[PDB]
DNA sequence: GGCACAGGTTCAGAGCAGGCGTTCCGTTC
DNA sequence: GAACGGAACGCCTGCTCTGAACCTGTGCC
């Protein structure tokens, strides 16, 4: 996953074919917590754009442990994203990882919501008032 | 060895030759039978080659030539047998029997790519000797419902006739079913969504007359709930719960004021109930066009025929209140307002010109035969209400106006385009019981009272040949199918009745007047009422002759052994045939002389 | 598995009930294999001589019979000089009569029974079995001389 | 758990018969008021021995052909239909058994022979 | 999942066709949810042609699905199976199945896949003359494969009517110096 | 002249029966 | 007596029988 997560990201026109497998890679059970979490300095490393995101919302699905260090990172790089895709990895951010919602992470999650492109986004303010 | 033991029976029968000389031989038929016997004390290496050898022969000549004598017979006999042998190794064999009937469904189900109405008819009695079989191989009954939206009508409609005395005792198998029908109605093949309704019309019929009574009377009413989906559903699939819904009333009474309901309102989606708007009905509503696809579906005609039955079924039956004394003036209303429809109503004979290609003319001619079916519902109940009283009668006549004018009219239509319109020769509704009853009263009927009213049919020639058409008609569909159309369809006892009653007037009306009286020409001399007497007087005993084969004692008991009722039936054809030939050569009625022949040809396979 | 049940019950049912004459141990030497001794029929040339048997127990053993020899040597009809027997119930049918109605004693008592009792018409050694049938005293002088030489002690 | 119990019986197929017969009689009259002892008593019109296994206490119930209870989770259930033998077996030892022989002569999944003991005719259904 | 198991309560009639179109579309683009989408087809209401093609668009991905979903999925191919697209799918399907690639949950579902084909070859005459007549016009090549062998055995272990025709057919591919030991 | 019954005809295909191949025995020089 | 030509039983195939459908002649309005 070191070696080629990236080069398949970072390789134009990656489509569904490509995604389905390292959707499968942090899917799998054998992919351990600690594993998990090796795979998230490396998904977190990357260029963000939707192919990123939506094996990043499978992988965040676990509930994959965090070091605060990176989980704001995440909400930082999350919070800089018109996206369903990045809609619905917000979202599932914010249920499991509430937990981990400081302040501050929820006036970044204020900032990343501000659109109205957003789909879902009564689901998404009701999320985020809800952690007020 | 068996083959040939079929051979040597039906040619020895066949001829006076052959009996004389051969003293009967013991059949292999007789002797492996007694084998089976004879396996009770309990030789049981014997008893796997005779399950073998039964459905080797029901495999090898099923009939598949129907999906003579020669091709057929020695054909049937084979399975006659295999039947007879597993029939015995499972009622003498207790340890087998499991194995038997596993084997039996293996064969009813997946297959009907061949047909298997002997294998249906070997697990029909098989089932219904011992039941309690069934309850150790229900693995097999639980994924004979798998399969039970890729089988078709038939084998599924007996399958589960048979298994259903299970559903009453087991239970997680009842909850397997309704799961099984519910998910093929909302089904792709069409063939799914009626098996839903046939496993849902027999979990209504026979599961309960009305465990506890309260987890019944909710059941029955969860699943019709479900069928107001099927009755939304296209036409065939309501058509199905039209026909078997007369049967859940009769064997579930307590459910009809829920079911009428479920009806009345499908009624009313087109039935206008305001005096004076002439077309009563929305026949319009009936007709779905898409894509120039133009289907009816709520078949009307056929929704009248289950409400005029299930109507006299309530007068008659349950009783000994507000929906049936308004549905009196609901028939009343559509019969006066229909009477003064004037093809105006319905935009037919000049504002439509049934032109078949066109959406227009698939609608035009749907609503027709809708009319025309509708029509023949309220002649029946016109005359059903009044013992012969001049009015109603009067109203049967106008009814009869409207069905004869549309009639005439697709006849026209289809005097110009090819005779592949076998969609006016679709079965007129009239019940068989009624024409029975009907002829009986039109021929058979002298009361000075009734005589005024039958006076206005009787003049009416064509309700004459009418009546006697659909007799026609219903006795075919008995000669080509194992059933008839209208109710009373599959009670056999009850046919046999009716063709008594028709067989008195067929011949009553044949004898007193003879064909030679006529007055009408050739195109009436066509179709003179003698001669149709006559034919209908064919189809039955030839038909009589495939099932009715005990009870053909009881059919001249109706009209001294079977020689002196046959003999003195036979003189009435050979006087008739003697005087047909005689008095004319010039152009002697072929078609008379003919079908004189076939009747005296039938009579002669009793002797 | 089944040659545990059964040899359980037989090694507890031969130390607490075994046959008269005979007795039967889990052998010392062979702590799988059985140890039999036979003490000599009663009125046979046998008498004074304590005759051991080793009872091979088979592996589908009760589904197959035991597999018994003669180890003290024995002038015998249906025994010959290494041991072996002519016994129907030491095979399986037709030829023999073990089945699992039997047992590793009711054989040792058909054992003391055939030393009792040789059958001339299954002989092993025609020799003895012609002895024992046309000069009795020979067969029963020669026996005894055998259970004086190998049976005693 | 006072409701009806799915119930079904071992042992000799001559003694299983009317029990099986008058279980389908009155099967109807069983009640949940009562208990299921108080309900199977008049149901079977039955008592229950009250611990045959104190007399009983070697009785040799035992397979009599690997002479063991307990083969791999089975139980002796099969026995012979006679009044003389009435010796249990299990399916693994009596199916061993019967298809060894040369007499044995089996139907489909049923084996046909000869009890061990007594030689008559005993059934086996795998 | 479920809300593509509740499709057919939910849709009226004009929108079935539409709705199939795009479930095509979900099914090339997701896997794992193979199975309830072609439950989803089976229980619409569509037109056959449709159908033909989406079954071409099961078979060339039929590598890409995981074991546990074949049998479901070739039961799907087999009652979508007219007696006319009968030896098309048959060599198709014959060829694509691999049965050496799939190898301890494997081998259970592997035996579970044969005990769904035997249901399915048991119970129509239709495959298994078509199925054999598919293996004979394989004698041809020495290699075919160990999937024709295993399937022989079976349609003779199941299918009664036939036996003399797989002796038959097995004893004129035999000497023709075709099934050795390898 | 146009359409539909009738019977001819044509083909799939199931099943039967006899002539051959390998081997023994009566007949004629 | 012995050499030649016919009798005997297991295998393969061509002939026959059938039945199912289509089509082309011809019968009537
Ligand atoms: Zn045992
Ligand atoms: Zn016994």
């Amino acid at each position: 996953c070191s070696a080629l997560l990236d080069p398949v990201l970072q390789a134009p026109g990656t489509g569904p074919a490509q995604t389905e497998l390292l959707c499968c890679l942090v899917k799998m059970e054998s992919l351990e917590p600690d594993a998990q979490v090796l795979m998230l300095g490396q998904i977190l490393e990357l260029p963000w754009k939707e192919e990123t995101f939506l094996v990043l919302q499978s992988l965040l699905e676990r509930q994959v442990e965090m070091t605060p260090e990176k989980f704001s990172v995440l909400m930082e790089k999350l919070c800089k994203t018109t996206s369903m895709a990045y809609a619905k990895l917000m979202l599932t951010v914010m249920t499991k990882y509430q937990a981990n919602i400081t302040e501050t992470q929820r006036l970044g999650l204020a900032m990343a919501l501000e659109p109205n492109t957003t789909f879902l986004r009564k689901s998404l303010k009701a999320a985020l008032k809800h952690l007020g | 060895s068996v083959v040939k033991s079929f051979k040597d029976l039906q040619l020895l029968q066949g001829s006076k030759f052959l009996q004389n000389l051969v003293p009967h031989r013991s059949y292999v038929s007789t002797m492996i039978l007694e084998v089976v016997k004879n396996s009770v004390h309990s030789w049981d290496h014997v008893t796997q080659g005779l399950v073998e050898l039964g459905f080797i022969l029901m495999d090898s000549y099923g009939p598949k030539k129907v999906l003579p004598s020669l091709s057929r017979m020695p054909n049937q006999h084979a399975c006659k047998l295999g039947a007879n042998i597993l029939l015995e190794t499972f009622k003498i064999h207790e340890m087998i029997r499991q194995e038997i009937l596993e084997q039996v469904l293996n064969r009813v189900v997946t297959r009907a790519s061949s047909p298997i109405s002997h294998f249906l008819d070997l697990l029909s009695n098989i089932v219904m000797y011992a039941p309690l079989v069934l309850q150790s191989c229900s693995s097999k009954v639980t994924e004979a419902f798998d399969y039970l939206s890729f089988l078709p009508l038939q084998t599924v409609q007996r399958l589960l006739k048979a298994v259903q005395p299970l559903l009453k005792v087991s239970m997680s198998m009842r909850d397997c079913l309704i799961l099984v029908l519910r998910k093929a109605m909302f089904a792709n093949q069409l063939d799914a969504r009626k098996s839903a309704v046939a496993g849902f019309l027999l979990l209504l019929k026979n599961f309960k007359v009305l465990y506890n009574s309260v987890a019944n009377e909710t059941f029955c009413l969860e699943i019709m709930d479900s069928l107001r989906r099927c009755l939304s559903q296209q036409a065939d699939v309501r058509l199905m719960l039209y026909e078997g819904f007369y049967d859940v009333l009769r064997r579930n009474s307590q459910l009809a004021n829920s079911v009428m309901q479920t009806l009345l309102s499908q009624l009313k989606q087109f039935y206008e109930p305001k005096p004076d708007l002439l077309p009563p009905l929305k026949l319009e509503a009936c007709i779905l066009t898409q894509g120039d696809k133009i289907s009816l579906q709520e078949p009307l005609d056929y929704l009248l025929c289950c409400i005029q039955h299930c109507l006299a079924w309530y007068k008659n039956t349950v009783i000994p209140e507000a929906f049936y004394e308004d549905l009196d003036d609901i028939l009343e209303s559509i019969t006066n307002r229909m009477i003064k429809s004037e093809l105006e109503d319905f935009e037919l004979d000049k504002s439509a010109d049934f032109s078949q290609s066109t959406s227009i003319g698939i609608k035009n001619n749907i609503s027709a035969f809708l009319v025309m079916g509708v029509c023949e519902v309220l002649i029946e109940y016109n005359f059903s209400i009044s013992s012969f009283s001049k009015n109603r009668f009067e109203d049967i006549l106008s009814l009869f106006m409207c069905y004869k004018k549309l009639s005439d009219i697709l006849n026209e239509k289809a005097g110009k385009a090819k005779t592949k319109m076998a969609n006016k020769t679709s079965d007129s509704l009239l019940s068989m019981k009624f024409v029975s009853s009907l002829l009986t009263a039109l021929f058979r009927d002298s009361i000075q009272s009734h005589q005024e009213s039958l006076s206005v049919l009787r003049s009416s020639n064509e309700f004459m040949r009418y009546a006697v058409n659909v007799a026609l008609q219903k006795v075919q569909q008995l000669k080509e199918t194992g059933h008839v159309s209208g109710p009373d369809g599959q009670n056999p006892e009850k046919i046999f009745q009716n063709l008594c009653d028709l067989t008195r007037v067929l011949l009553w009306r044949y004898t007193s007047i003879p064909t030679s009286v006529e007055e009408s020409g050739k195109k009436e001399k066509g179709k003179s009422i003698s001669l149709l007497c006559l034919e209908g007087l064919q189809k039955i005993f030839s038909a009589v002759q495939q099932f009715y084969q005990p009870k053909i004692q009881q059919f001249l008991r109706a009209l001294v052994s079977v020689t002196q009722r046959t003999a003195f039936q036979i003189r009435q054809f050979q006087r008739s045939l003697l005087n047909l030939l005689s008095s004319q050569e010039e152009d002697f009625n072929s078609k008379e002389a003919l079908l004189l022949v076939t009747v005296l040809t039938s009579l002669s396979k009793l002797l | 598995m089944q040659r545990a049940s059964r040899l359980k019950r037989e090694l507890h049912m031969l130390a607490t009930e075994p046959p008269p004459g005979i007795t039967c141990w889990q052998d010392k030497d062979q702590m799988d294999d059985l140890r039999a001794q036979i003490l000599g029929g009663a009125n046979t040339p046998y008498e004074k001589g304590v005759f051991k048997l080793e009872v091979i127990i088979p592996e589908r053993y009760p589904f197959e019979p035991p597999q018994i020899r003669f180890l003290t040597p024995i002038y015998h009809p249906n025994i010959d000089s290494a041991g072996r027997i002519c016994l129907d119930v030491l095979k399986l049918p037709p030829k023999g009569a073990w089945r699992p109605s039997l047992n590793i004693a009711t054989v040792l008592t058909s054992i003391q029974l055939l030393m009792s009792e040789p059958n001339p018409d299954d002989p092993l050694m025609a020799d003895i079995s012609s002895e024992f049938k046309y000069n009795k005293p020979a067969f029963l002088k020669n026996a005894r001389q055998w259970t004086e030489k190998h049976a005693r002690q | 758990p006072t409701m009806l119990p799915e119930c079904f019986f071992l042992g000799a197929d001559h003694v299983v018969k009317p029990l099986g017969i008058k279980l389908s009689r009155n099967i109807h009259l069983w009640d949940p008021e009562n208990s299921v002892l108080q309900n199977l008593k008049d149901v079977l019109e039955i008592d229950f021995p009250a611990r045959a296994i104190l007399e009983k206490s070697d009785f040799t119930m035992d397979c009599g052909i690997c002479y063991a209870y307990q083969l791999d989770g089975t139980i002796p259930d099969q026995v012979c239909d006679n009044s003389q033998c009435g010796q249990p077996f299990h399916q693994i030892c009596l199916y061993e058994w019967l298809r060894g022989l040369l007499t044995s002569r089996q139907s489909f999944n049923i084996i046909f022979g000869e009890c061990p003991y007594c030689s008559k005719p005993i059934t086996l259904k795998m | 999942h479920d809300i593509i198991t509740s499709l057919p309560e939910i849709l009226g009639d004009s929108q079935h066709a539409d709705v199939g179109k795009e479930l095509s579309d979900l099914l090339i683009e997701n896997t794992s949810l193979t199975v309830p989408i072609l439950d989803v087809l089976s229980s619409l209401r569509l037109d056959p042609n449709f159908l033909l093609k989406v079954r071409q668009l099961v078979m060339d991905k039929l590598s890409s699905i995981r074991l546990e979903d074949l049998p479901v999925i070739i039961k799907f191919i087999l009652h979508s199976v007219t007696a006319m697209d009968t030896l098309e799918v048959i060599s198709e399907l014959r060829e694509k199945l691999d049965l050496q690639h799939c190898v301890s949950s494997g081998q259970s579902c592997i035996i579970l896949l044969f005990d769904v084909i035997k249901s399915a070859i048991r119970y129509e005459k239709t495959i298994s003359e078509a199925w054999i007549k598919a293996i004979e016009n394989t004698a041809s090549v020495s290699e075919h494969k160990v999937f024709d062998l295993v399937m022989l055995f079976i349609i003779y272990s199941t299918n009664t009517q036939t036996k003399k025709y797989i002796d038959r057919v097995l004893r004129n591919k035999i000497r023709s110096g075709c099934i050795q030991e390898q």
